[PDB]
């Protein structure tokens, strides 16, 4: 099957470039473009431009002329894009897609996006706090303190995932915080053991704290 | 540029019944050939997901609940019957004329019946009291609609109150948000009952979650 698989999270400062993989698999990387887009935070996409791996050829929306650069690696079906002089503008996720082979189509298959972060405030790491207290229980994650974002969480490496609602993060004084509730019978826990499992990429924490009992 | 206008930028749409979103060209695409005009339906944190393409034609995978038609400048996606996983954002996309251009999208919210939050409050753990601080947090899982109000030692204090909102789950069309107030260590070891309150209006009464120290 399809796959386009982008690099994960990038914290870069102001005036620095970075260079975004979409590397491509279940198809013959030669046979179609590849597109690329920007969404910013609570926005629509825009189209910034596609390259043709087969030949080099490239075409740019006039808007990123002065910002992206398309290049791929035929030996590894692994397009890339440069953005280069950042800003707080160019802070957004940006998603590569199999764009036209043949004849111009849809973009059918995208990569999951990766999300820039343009700043030059310093990388602080969460501190990982457990919340413990009836059919149902609900236990809690708290993850407090941290920039950039994003972390990820979940509950029992994700085989526990139905009763789960995890929590936009909020701004507050140059930090963020988050939590993530999970809710499950009274006959598992605290009979059987839950842990939440938190990652910040940006600082390369990984905690597994479990939910102990008060 | 050939700019795309959708409509209505939000609608909300009860289970079983139609949605329809239409897409605007700020001029005319050209009769030569086929119509480039996509249709997309995006959750959070997840990529654009392809429904339909060239105008009408549906993409293998997605079920015919999803219909698209248009000409020349007018576009539309029909969504019937709307189901509690369509809650999304739905976008338009042409590529008939460089740049491509999306639509800026329509955010689709399933009406349910009015459901009552379960309301859940948590002391700070001894883990984070170690750290001279101290959280206290509330969650509201499971509610309709998203309006809602949530207060916080006889009386009240909404400096330190940190709240946010989840996005419409899409199995049972609920939102949940988790209030979090925090405050200093001292200052926290000097009080005794905290209470989050909830009102909501599928009741009269708050409901009340609390607990001594």
């Amino acid at each position: 099957e399809v796959q386009l698989q982008q690099s994960g999270p990038e914290l870069v400062k102001p005036g620095a470039s970075v260079k975004i993989p979409c590397k491509a698999s279940g198809y013959t990387f030669t046979d179609y473009n590849m597109d690329w887009m920007k969404q910013s935070h609570g926005k629509s996409l825009e189209w910034i431009g596609h390259i043709n791996p087969n030949n080099g050829g490239t075409f740019y929306n006039q808007k990123f002329k002065d910002k992206a650069t398309f290049i791929v690696d035929k030996s590894s079906n692994t397009a890339y894009m440069e953005l280069r002089s950042l800003t707080s503008e160019d802070t957004a996720v940006y998603f590569c897609a199999r764009g036209g082979g043949l004849r111009r189509g849809p973009f059918a298959y995208w990569g999951q996006g990766t999300l820039v972060t343009v700043s030059s405030a310093k990388t602080t790491p969460p501190s990982v706090y457990p919340l413990a207290p009836n059919s149902m229980v609900t236990l809690g994650c708290l993850v407090k303190g941290y920039f950039p974002e994003p972390v990820t969480v979940t509950w029992n490496s994700g085989s526990l995932s139905s009763g789960v609602h995890t929590f936009p993060a909020v701004l507050q004084s140059d930090l963020y915080t988050l939590s993530s509730s999970v809710t499950v019978p009274s006959s598992t826990w605290p009979s059987e053991t839950v842990t939440c499992n938190v990652a910040h990429p940006a600082s390369s924490t990984k905690v597994d704290k479990k939910i102990v009992p008060r | 540029d050939i700019v795309l206008t959708q409509s209505p930028a939000s609608l909300a749409v009860s289970l079983g019944q139609r949605a329809t979103i239409s897409c605007r060209a700020s001029e005319s695409f050209d009769s030569y050939g086929n119509t480039f005009v996509h249709w997309y339906q995006q959750k959070p944190g997840q990529p654009p997901k392809l429904l339909i393409y060239l105008v009408s034609n549906l993409e293998s995978g997605v079920p015919a609940r999803f219909r698209g038609r248009g000409s020349r400048t007018d576009f539309t996606l029909t969504i019937d019957p709307v189901e509690a996983d369509d809650a999304a954002i739905y976008y338009c996309q042409q590529n008939n004329e460089d740049p491509y251009t999306f639509g800026g999208g329509t955010k689709l919210e399933i009406k349910r019946a009015d459901a009552a939050p379960t309301v859940s409050i948590f002391p700070p753990s001894s883990e984070q009291l170690t750290s001279g601080g101290a959280s206290v947090v509330c969650f509201l899982n499971n509610f309709y609609p998203k309006d809602i109000n949530v207060k916080w030692d006889g009386s009240e204090r909404q400096n330190g109150v940190l709240n946010s909102w989840t996005d419409q789950d899409s199995k049972d069309s609920t939102y949940s948000m988790s209030s979090t107030l925090t405050l200093t260590k001292d200052e926290y070891e000097r009080h005794n009952s905290y209470t989050c309150e909830a009102t909501h209006k599928t009741s009269t009464s708050p409901i009340v979650k609390s607990f001594n120290r």
